[PDB]
Protein backbone atom coordinates (compact mmCIF):
# COMPACT_ATOMS: atom_id res chain seq x y z
CA UNK A 1 0.00 0.00 0.00
CA UNK A 2 1.67 3.26 -1.41
CA UNK A 3 1.58 6.32 1.26
CA UNK A 4 -0.60 8.80 0.23
CA UNK A 5 1.79 10.98 -0.89
CA UNK A 6 3.23 8.75 -3.04
CA UNK A 7 0.13 7.63 -4.01
CA UNK A 8 -0.86 11.34 -5.27
CA UNK A 9 2.39 11.65 -7.13
CA UNK A 10 1.34 8.58 -8.66
CA UNK A 11 -1.89 10.01 -9.73
CA UNK A 12 -0.66 13.24 -10.81
CA UNK A 13 2.27 11.47 -12.95
CA UNK A 14 -0.88 9.24 -14.63
CA UNK A 15 -3.13 12.13 -15.63
CA UNK A 16 -0.09 13.96 -17.21
CA UNK A 17 0.82 10.48 -18.88
CA UNK A 18 -3.22 10.48 -19.69
CA UNK A 19 -3.24 13.63 -21.25
CA UNK A 20 -0.01 13.76 -23.45
CA UNK A 21 -1.44 10.47 -24.70
CA UNK A 22 -4.82 12.19 -25.67
CA UNK A 23 -2.78 15.06 -26.92
CA UNK A 24 -0.88 12.66 -29.31
CA UNK A 25 -4.40 10.94 -30.51
CA UNK A 26 -5.32 14.80 -31.35
CA UNK A 27 -2.20 15.54 -33.62
CA UNK A 28 -2.66 12.07 -35.53
CA UNK A 29 -6.31 12.45 -35.91
CA UNK A 30 -5.81 15.93 -37.35
CA UNK A 31 -2.93 14.26 -39.51
CA UNK A 32 -4.67 12.08 -40.95
CA UNK A 33 -7.91 13.75 -41.72
CA UNK A 34 -5.31 16.79 -43.59
CA UNK A 35 -3.61 13.82 -45.36
CA UNK A 36 -7.08 12.40 -46.62
CA UNK A 37 -8.14 15.77 -47.28
CA UNK A 38 -4.70 16.24 -49.35
CA UNK A 39 -5.54 12.97 -51.02
CA UNK A 40 -9.29 13.90 -52.23
CA UNK A 41 -7.61 17.05 -53.71
CA UNK A 42 -5.16 15.25 -55.55
CA UNK A 43 -7.80 12.91 -56.73
CA UNK A 44 -9.56 15.97 -57.61
CA UNK A 45 -6.48 17.13 -59.62
CA UNK A 46 -6.10 14.47 -61.33
CA UNK A 47 -9.82 14.27 -62.45
CA UNK A 48 -9.49 17.44 -63.83
CA UNK A 49 -5.89 16.65 -65.93
CA UNK A 50 -8.27 13.37 -67.45
CA UNK A 51 -10.87 16.01 -67.89
CA UNK A 52 -8.40 18.38 -69.81
CA UNK A 53 -7.03 15.81 -71.90
CA UNK A 54 -9.90 14.53 -73.00
CA UNK A 55 -11.42 17.96 -73.63
CA UNK A 56 -7.65 18.43 -75.95
CA UNK A 57 -7.90 15.54 -77.95
CA UNK A 58 -11.56 16.24 -78.88
CA UNK A 59 -10.37 19.99 -80.07
CA UNK A 60 -9.02 18.14 -82.93
CA UNK A 61 -10.45 19.35 -86.38
CA UNK A 62 -10.04 15.69 -87.86
CA UNK A 63 -12.52 14.61 -85.44
CA UNK A 64 -15.04 18.03 -86.48
CA UNK A 65 -14.49 17.45 -89.68
CA UNK A 66 -15.42 13.13 -89.65
CA UNK A 67 -18.46 14.32 -87.86
CA UNK A 68 -19.45 17.02 -90.04
CA UNK A 69 -19.22 14.64 -93.11
CA UNK A 70 -22.31 12.49 -91.11
CA UNK A 71 -24.51 15.21 -90.14
CA UNK A 72 -27.09 15.94 -93.18
CA UNK A 73 -26.96 18.78 -95.01
CA UNK A 74 -30.44 20.21 -93.46
CA UNK A 75 -28.55 20.67 -89.95
CA UNK A 76 -25.89 22.64 -91.64
CA UNK A 77 -28.23 25.12 -93.19
CA UNK A 78 -29.30 26.52 -89.63
CA UNK A 79 -26.45 29.43 -88.48
CA UNK A 80 -25.48 28.80 -84.70
CA UNK A 81 -26.67 31.86 -83.81
CA UNK A 82 -30.51 30.50 -85.14
CA UNK A 83 -29.94 27.08 -83.09
CA UNK A 84 -32.97 26.93 -80.81
CA UNK A 85 -34.16 24.41 -78.61
CA UNK A 86 -36.60 22.47 -81.11
CA UNK A 87 -33.61 22.28 -83.03
CA UNK A 88 -31.21 20.81 -80.33
CA UNK A 89 -34.39 18.10 -79.41
CA UNK A 90 -34.36 17.01 -83.18
CA UNK A 91 -30.67 16.68 -83.32
CA UNK A 92 -30.94 14.63 -80.30
CA UNK A 93 -34.03 12.77 -81.43
CA UNK A 94 -32.01 11.85 -85.37
CA UNK A 95 -28.73 11.25 -83.01
CA UNK A 96 -29.97 8.66 -80.97
CA UNK A 97 -32.30 6.61 -83.92
CA UNK A 98 -28.48 6.75 -86.09
CA UNK A 99 -26.22 6.10 -83.00
CA UNK A 100 -26.61 2.83 -80.97
CA UNK A 101 -24.66 1.61 -78.14
CA UNK A 102 -22.62 -1.58 -78.83
CA UNK A 103 -21.01 -2.77 -75.22
CA UNK A 104 -19.19 -6.10 -76.94
CA UNK A 105 -17.18 -3.48 -78.81
CA UNK A 106 -13.38 -4.81 -77.93
CA UNK A 107 -11.24 -1.94 -75.89
CA UNK A 108 -7.72 -1.79 -77.40
CA UNK A 109 -5.34 -0.60 -74.75
CA UNK A 110 -2.53 0.50 -77.21
CA UNK A 111 -4.79 2.79 -79.46
CA UNK A 112 -5.37 6.14 -78.90
CA UNK A 113 -8.65 7.48 -77.73
CA UNK A 114 -8.97 10.10 -81.08
CA UNK A 115 -8.67 6.36 -83.04
CA UNK A 116 -11.36 5.10 -80.99
CA UNK A 117 -13.52 7.53 -81.56
CA UNK A 118 -12.45 7.41 -84.93
CA UNK A 119 -13.42 3.84 -85.28
CA UNK A 120 -17.00 4.56 -83.83
CA UNK A 121 -17.30 6.95 -85.78
CA UNK A 122 -16.97 4.90 -88.59
CA UNK A 123 -18.80 2.06 -87.47
CA UNK A 124 -21.58 4.24 -86.07
CA UNK A 125 -21.06 2.41 -82.86
CA UNK A 126 -20.66 3.07 -79.01
CA UNK A 127 -18.92 1.26 -76.42
CA UNK A 128 -20.72 3.10 -73.54
CA UNK A 129 -22.26 5.89 -72.42
CA UNK A 130 -18.90 8.23 -72.42
CA UNK A 131 -17.96 7.49 -75.92
CA UNK A 132 -21.76 8.37 -77.24
CA UNK A 133 -21.24 11.50 -75.01
CA UNK A 134 -18.23 12.52 -76.87
CA UNK A 135 -19.36 11.33 -80.16
CA UNK A 136 -22.32 13.86 -79.77
CA UNK A 137 -19.95 16.53 -78.76
CA UNK A 138 -17.95 16.18 -81.86
CA UNK A 139 -21.06 16.46 -84.02
CA UNK A 140 -21.91 18.75 -82.17
CA UNK A 141 -18.38 20.69 -82.52
CA UNK A 142 -19.14 20.16 -86.15
CA UNK A 143 -21.40 23.18 -86.64
CA UNK A 144 -19.53 25.39 -85.11
CA UNK A 145 -21.69 25.40 -81.92
CA UNK A 146 -20.15 26.31 -78.59
CA UNK A 147 -20.91 23.55 -76.42
CA UNK A 148 -19.44 22.38 -73.22
CA UNK A 149 -18.58 19.32 -71.97
CA UNK A 150 -19.92 18.64 -68.71
CA UNK A 151 -18.52 16.21 -66.27
CA UNK A 152 -19.93 15.42 -62.82
CA UNK A 153 -17.11 14.07 -59.94
CA UNK A 154 -21.43 13.65 -68.13
CA UNK A 155 -23.49 15.93 -70.76
CA UNK A 156 -23.75 18.75 -72.67
CA UNK A 157 -24.24 22.71 -72.47
CA UNK A 158 -25.47 24.74 -75.78
CA UNK A 159 -25.24 28.30 -75.21
CA UNK A 160 -28.21 29.76 -77.38
CA UNK A 161 -27.80 33.66 -77.88
CA UNK A 162 -31.79 33.95 -78.62
CA UNK A 163 -31.57 33.09 -74.71
CA UNK A 164 -27.90 33.95 -74.06
CA UNK A 165 -28.16 31.39 -72.12
CA UNK A 166 -27.02 27.09 -71.76
CA UNK A 167 -29.31 24.53 -72.35
CA UNK A 168 -28.24 21.14 -70.88
CA UNK A 169 -28.28 18.39 -73.77
CA UNK A 170 -28.25 14.19 -72.37
CA UNK A 171 -27.76 12.14 -75.94
CA UNK A 172 -28.52 8.64 -74.09
CA UNK A 173 -31.57 9.38 -72.76
CA UNK A 174 -33.01 12.08 -74.80
CA UNK A 175 -32.99 15.10 -72.40
CA UNK A 176 -33.08 18.34 -73.86
CA UNK A 177 -33.16 21.53 -70.89
CA UNK A 178 -33.65 19.32 -68.07
CA UNK A 179 -30.66 19.99 -65.33
CA UNK A 180 -32.98 18.01 -62.66
CA UNK A 181 -33.08 14.96 -65.08
CA UNK A 182 -29.46 15.33 -65.64
CA UNK A 183 -28.64 15.37 -61.86
CA UNK A 184 -30.75 12.25 -61.81
CA UNK A 185 -28.87 10.27 -64.68
CA UNK A 186 -25.53 11.46 -62.88
CA UNK A 187 -23.53 9.60 -59.83
CA UNK A 188 -25.13 9.27 -56.57
CA UNK A 189 -22.99 11.77 -54.75
CA UNK A 190 -23.07 15.44 -56.07
CA UNK A 191 -20.64 17.44 -55.04
CA UNK A 192 -18.65 19.11 -58.17
CA UNK A 193 -19.46 19.70 -61.76
CA UNK A 194 -17.43 21.46 -64.29
CA UNK A 195 -18.54 22.34 -67.72
CA UNK A 196 -15.24 22.37 -69.75
CA UNK A 197 -15.85 24.35 -72.90
CA UNK A 198 -13.76 24.17 -76.13
CA UNK A 199 -12.01 27.01 -75.48
CA UNK A 200 -10.87 25.05 -72.49
CA UNK A 201 -12.36 27.42 -69.64
CA UNK A 202 -13.76 25.49 -66.95
CA UNK A 203 -17.05 26.39 -65.20
CA UNK A 204 -18.47 25.00 -62.11
CA UNK A 205 -22.05 24.30 -62.97
CA UNK A 206 -22.66 22.79 -60.23
CA UNK A 207 -25.18 25.19 -59.14
CA UNK A 208 -27.34 24.77 -61.84
CA UNK A 209 -28.24 20.72 -61.61
CA UNK A 210 -27.47 19.81 -57.84
CA UNK A 211 -30.36 21.71 -55.61
CA UNK A 212 -29.15 20.07 -52.81
CA UNK A 213 -25.77 22.28 -54.02
CA UNK A 214 -26.68 25.17 -50.89
CA UNK A 215 -27.77 22.41 -48.17
CA UNK A 216 -25.61 19.48 -47.89
CA UNK A 217 -23.34 19.71 -50.88
CA UNK A 218 -22.28 23.25 -49.63
CA UNK A 219 -21.39 21.47 -46.14
CA UNK A 220 -19.87 18.50 -48.12
CA UNK A 221 -17.45 20.37 -50.75
CA UNK A 222 -13.90 21.55 -50.78
CA UNK A 223 -12.80 24.57 -49.73
CA UNK A 224 -14.56 27.18 -51.65
CA UNK A 225 -11.23 29.37 -51.97
CA UNK A 226 -9.42 26.19 -52.83
CA UNK A 227 -11.77 25.63 -55.31
CA UNK A 228 -11.60 29.45 -56.67
CA UNK A 229 -8.09 29.61 -57.11
CA UNK A 230 -7.84 26.15 -58.93
CA UNK A 231 -10.58 27.99 -61.77
CA UNK A 232 -9.32 31.09 -61.95
CA UNK A 233 -6.73 30.28 -64.61
CA UNK A 234 -9.27 28.79 -66.70
CA UNK A 235 -12.25 31.55 -65.99
CA UNK A 236 -13.02 32.48 -69.53
CA UNK A 237 -12.43 36.48 -70.40
CA UNK A 238 -16.23 36.73 -70.81
CA UNK A 239 -16.59 38.30 -67.49
CA UNK A 240 -20.12 38.90 -69.02
CA UNK A 241 -21.41 35.72 -69.34
CA UNK A 242 -20.19 34.54 -66.28
CA UNK A 243 -22.08 37.55 -64.96
CA UNK A 244 -25.52 36.21 -66.30
CA UNK A 245 -24.47 32.44 -65.58
CA UNK A 246 -23.70 33.51 -61.97
CA UNK A 247 -27.42 35.69 -62.11
CA UNK A 248 -29.24 32.65 -63.61
CA UNK A 249 -28.19 30.40 -60.65
CA UNK A 250 -29.22 33.15 -57.99
CA UNK A 251 -32.49 32.71 -59.05
CA UNK A 252 -32.85 29.45 -59.60
CA UNK A 253 -31.49 28.86 -55.91
CA UNK A 254 -34.44 31.67 -54.86
CA UNK A 255 -36.44 29.71 -56.42
CA UNK A 256 -36.81 26.79 -53.35
CA UNK A 257 -39.31 28.05 -51.24
CA UNK A 258 -37.99 26.72 -47.78
CA UNK A 259 -36.12 23.21 -46.98
CA UNK A 260 -37.97 20.71 -45.05
CA UNK A 261 -35.30 20.73 -41.95
CA UNK A 262 -34.73 23.39 -39.28
CA UNK A 263 -31.32 21.74 -39.29
CA UNK A 264 -30.38 23.32 -42.99
CA UNK A 265 -30.95 26.39 -41.61
CA UNK A 266 -28.49 26.34 -39.55
CA UNK A 267 -25.07 28.77 -40.10
CA UNK A 268 -26.63 29.04 -43.56
CA UNK A 269 -26.69 32.26 -46.11
CA UNK A 270 -29.89 31.67 -47.43
CA UNK A 271 -31.87 30.52 -44.45
CA UNK A 272 -29.98 31.97 -41.07
CA UNK A 273 -33.01 31.05 -38.60
CA UNK A 274 -33.20 32.85 -35.21
CA UNK A 275 -32.23 30.27 -32.62
CA UNK A 276 -29.10 29.46 -34.60
CA UNK A 277 -28.19 32.73 -34.05
CA UNK A 278 -24.28 33.28 -32.04
CA UNK A 279 -23.26 35.63 -29.25
CA UNK A 280 -22.54 38.27 -31.54
CA UNK A 281 -25.13 37.42 -34.06
CA UNK A 282 -28.12 40.28 -34.45
CA UNK A 283 -31.17 40.45 -37.08
CA UNK A 284 -30.54 44.27 -38.09
CA UNK A 285 -33.13 45.73 -39.13
CA UNK A 286 -35.44 44.44 -36.41
CA UNK A 287 -37.62 44.80 -39.47
CA UNK A 288 -36.41 42.69 -42.14
CA UNK A 289 -38.33 40.72 -44.50
CA UNK A 290 -39.49 37.11 -43.83
CA UNK A 291 -38.12 34.95 -46.44
CA UNK A 292 -40.97 31.97 -44.92
CA UNK A 293 -41.82 29.87 -42.28
CA UNK A 294 -40.40 26.56 -41.20
CA UNK A 295 -42.24 24.69 -38.34
CA UNK A 296 -43.10 28.37 -36.83
CA UNK A 297 -40.00 29.64 -37.28
CA UNK A 298 -39.37 32.86 -39.28
CA UNK A 299 -36.35 32.80 -42.10
CA UNK A 300 -34.27 35.83 -42.63
CA UNK A 301 -31.81 36.83 -44.92
CA UNK A 302 -27.67 36.54 -43.71
CA UNK A 303 -27.51 39.57 -44.36
CA UNK A 304 -29.83 40.93 -42.27
CA UNK A 305 -27.63 39.11 -39.57
CA UNK A 306 -25.19 41.53 -38.47
CA UNK A 307 -22.17 40.07 -36.46
CA UNK A 308 -22.15 42.66 -33.29
CA UNK A 309 -19.09 43.52 -31.39
CA UNK A 310 -18.72 45.93 -28.08
CA UNK A 311 -17.44 49.01 -28.54
CA UNK A 312 -14.04 48.67 -27.43
CA UNK A 313 -14.10 45.80 -29.83
CA UNK A 314 -14.64 47.98 -32.54
CA UNK A 315 -11.41 50.15 -31.44
CA UNK A 316 -9.34 46.97 -31.52
CA UNK A 317 -10.90 47.05 -35.02
CA UNK A 318 -10.27 50.27 -35.63
CA UNK A 319 -13.72 52.14 -35.51
CA UNK A 320 -15.19 54.16 -33.26
CA UNK A 321 -18.67 53.65 -31.39
CA UNK A 322 -20.91 56.68 -32.48
CA UNK A 323 -21.50 58.83 -28.75
CA UNK A 324 -25.04 58.44 -27.39
CA UNK A 325 -26.24 55.50 -29.22
CA UNK A 326 -28.61 53.06 -27.65
CA UNK A 327 -26.53 49.46 -27.96
CA UNK A 328 -27.77 47.39 -30.53
CA UNK A 329 -27.36 44.19 -28.53
CA UNK A 330 -26.93 43.40 -24.95
CA UNK A 331 -24.98 39.75 -24.10
CA UNK A 332 -23.18 38.17 -21.85
CA UNK A 333 -19.42 39.58 -21.38
CA UNK A 334 -16.33 38.01 -20.29
CA UNK A 335 -14.24 40.28 -17.67
CA UNK A 336 -12.20 40.61 -14.11
CA UNK A 337 -14.00 40.14 -10.67
CA UNK A 338 -17.07 42.10 -12.51
CA UNK A 339 -17.31 39.21 -14.45
CA UNK A 340 -17.41 36.80 -11.41
CA UNK A 341 -19.94 39.10 -9.41
CA UNK A 342 -21.99 37.21 -11.55
CA UNK A 343 -21.08 33.57 -10.28
CA UNK A 344 -21.51 35.16 -6.73
CA UNK A 345 -24.69 36.82 -7.05
CA UNK A 346 -27.11 34.68 -9.58
CA UNK A 347 -29.48 37.20 -10.06
CA UNK A 348 -26.63 39.21 -11.64
CA UNK A 349 -25.45 36.59 -14.24
CA UNK A 350 -28.30 38.16 -16.39
CA UNK A 351 -27.79 41.76 -15.02
CA UNK A 352 -24.35 42.50 -16.80
CA UNK A 353 -24.73 43.95 -20.21
CA UNK A 354 -22.13 44.18 -22.70
CA UNK A 355 -23.15 46.50 -25.42
CA UNK A 356 -22.64 45.34 -29.07
CA UNK A 357 -22.95 48.05 -31.47
CA UNK A 358 -23.41 47.14 -34.90
CA UNK A 359 -21.54 48.68 -37.57
CA UNK A 360 -24.21 50.59 -38.64
CA UNK A 361 -23.37 52.36 -35.53
CA UNK A 362 -20.13 52.74 -35.54
CA UNK A 363 -18.02 55.13 -37.72
CA UNK A 364 -14.27 55.22 -38.88
CA UNK A 365 -11.77 55.18 -35.98
CA UNK A 366 -9.66 59.05 -35.80
CA UNK A 367 -6.12 59.20 -34.34
CA UNK A 368 -5.59 61.62 -31.37
CA UNK A 369 -3.16 64.42 -31.49
CA UNK A 370 -0.48 65.30 -29.10
CA UNK A 371 -1.11 68.11 -26.60
CA UNK A 372 1.27 70.22 -25.27
CA UNK A 373 4.15 67.68 -25.54
CA UNK A 374 2.25 64.80 -23.74
CA UNK A 375 1.09 61.86 -25.22
CA UNK A 376 -3.12 61.43 -25.37
CA UNK A 377 -4.02 58.14 -23.26
CA UNK A 378 -6.89 55.87 -22.95
CA UNK A 379 -9.30 56.03 -19.98
CA UNK A 380 -6.64 54.39 -17.60
CA UNK A 381 -3.53 56.33 -18.47
CA UNK A 382 -2.36 53.94 -21.04
CA UNK A 383 -1.58 54.19 -24.79
CA UNK A 384 -3.47 50.95 -26.42
CA UNK A 385 -1.22 50.31 -29.97
CA UNK A 386 -3.00 47.27 -31.15
CA UNK A 387 -3.02 48.75 -34.30
CA UNK A 388 -0.48 51.28 -35.76
CA UNK A 389 -2.56 53.82 -37.06
CA UNK A 390 -4.40 54.62 -33.44
CA UNK A 391 -0.96 56.19 -32.59
CA UNK A 392 -1.27 59.16 -31.18
CA UNK A 393 -0.10 62.07 -34.09
CA UNK A 394 3.50 63.37 -33.39
CA UNK A 395 4.16 60.48 -31.22
CA UNK A 396 6.53 58.08 -31.42
CA UNK A 397 7.19 54.19 -29.61
CA UNK A 398 10.67 53.77 -28.35
CA UNK A 399 10.94 50.09 -27.09
CA UNK A 400 14.19 50.41 -24.80
CA UNK A 401 14.64 49.00 -21.23
CA UNK A 402 15.12 51.88 -18.56
CA UNK A 403 13.47 54.65 -21.25
CA UNK A 404 10.82 55.23 -18.63
CA UNK A 405 13.30 56.20 -16.15
CA UNK A 406 14.90 58.17 -18.48
CA UNK B 1 9.92 37.35 -57.48
CA UNK B 2 7.76 35.12 -55.77
CA UNK B 3 9.87 31.57 -55.79
CA UNK B 4 7.45 29.12 -54.86
CA UNK B 5 8.47 25.73 -52.42
CA UNK B 6 8.08 23.82 -55.20
CA UNK B 7 10.78 25.36 -56.98
CA UNK B 8 13.58 22.58 -56.05
CA UNK B 9 11.16 19.87 -57.28
CA UNK B 10 11.68 21.53 -61.15
CA UNK B 11 14.96 19.47 -61.56
CA UNK B 12 14.09 17.04 -59.23
CA UNK B 13 15.03 13.25 -61.54
CA UNK B 14 11.99 11.46 -59.33
CA UNK B 15 9.46 14.55 -59.81
CA UNK B 16 10.29 14.95 -63.43
CA UNK B 17 9.72 11.58 -64.07
CA UNK B 18 6.20 11.64 -61.94
CA UNK B 19 5.63 14.67 -64.05
CA UNK B 20 6.60 12.73 -67.30
CA UNK B 21 3.91 9.63 -65.99
CA UNK B 22 1.31 12.25 -65.42
CA UNK B 23 1.58 13.80 -68.75
CA UNK B 24 1.31 10.57 -71.25
CA UNK B 25 0.75 7.63 -69.18
CA UNK B 26 -2.04 7.34 -66.98
CA UNK B 27 -1.33 3.34 -66.21
CA UNK B 28 1.86 4.39 -64.24
CA UNK B 29 -0.51 7.36 -62.61
CA UNK B 30 -1.14 4.97 -59.38
CA UNK B 31 2.91 4.25 -59.27
CA UNK B 32 3.11 7.96 -58.58
CA UNK B 33 0.67 7.52 -56.05
CA UNK B 34 3.00 5.01 -54.92
CA UNK B 35 5.19 7.82 -54.03
CA UNK B 36 2.71 9.93 -52.53
CA UNK B 37 2.44 6.53 -50.00
CA UNK B 38 5.98 6.67 -49.75
CA UNK B 39 6.84 10.18 -47.86
CA UNK B 40 5.83 13.21 -49.12
CA UNK B 41 4.30 15.83 -46.49
CA UNK B 42 5.80 18.72 -48.14
CA UNK B 43 4.88 17.74 -51.70
CA UNK B 44 0.57 17.34 -50.72
CA UNK B 45 1.51 20.30 -48.11
CA UNK B 46 2.19 22.76 -50.42
CA UNK B 47 0.04 21.40 -53.50
CA UNK B 48 -2.84 23.40 -52.47
CA UNK B 49 -1.52 26.64 -53.07
CA UNK B 50 0.38 27.96 -56.08
CA UNK B 51 -0.80 24.82 -58.90
CA UNK B 52 -0.44 26.68 -61.90
CA UNK B 53 3.52 25.98 -61.93
CA UNK B 54 2.59 22.62 -60.89
CA UNK B 55 0.63 22.21 -63.86
CA UNK B 56 2.67 23.78 -66.44
CA UNK B 57 5.47 21.90 -64.95
CA UNK B 58 3.14 18.68 -65.58
CA UNK B 59 2.26 19.52 -68.92
CA UNK B 60 6.17 20.31 -69.66
CA UNK B 61 7.50 17.34 -72.19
Amino acid sequence: IETPEQAKTRERSEKIKLEFETYLRRAMKRFNKGVHEDTHKVHLLCLLANGFYRNNICSQPDLHAIGLSIIPARFTRVLPRDVDTYYLSNLVKWFIGTFTVNAELSASEQDNLQTTLERRFAIYSARDDEELVHIFLLILRALQLLTRLVLSLQWLEVFCEQEEKWVCVDCVHGVVGQPLTCYKYATKPMTYVVGIDSDGWVRDVTQRYDPVWMTVTRKCRVDAEWWAETLRPYQSPFMDREKKEDLEFQAKHMDQPLPTAIGLYKNHPLYALKRHLLKYEAIYPETAAILGYCRGEAVYSRDCVHTLHSRDTWLKKARVVRLGEVPYKMVKGFSNRARKARLAEPQLREENDLGLFGYWQTEEYQPPVAVDGKVPRNEFGNVYLFLPSMMPIGCVQLNLPNLHRV
Amino acid sequence: SGGHPLEFLRNQPQFQQMRQIIQQNPSLLPALLQQIGRENPQLLQQISQHQEHFIQMLNEP
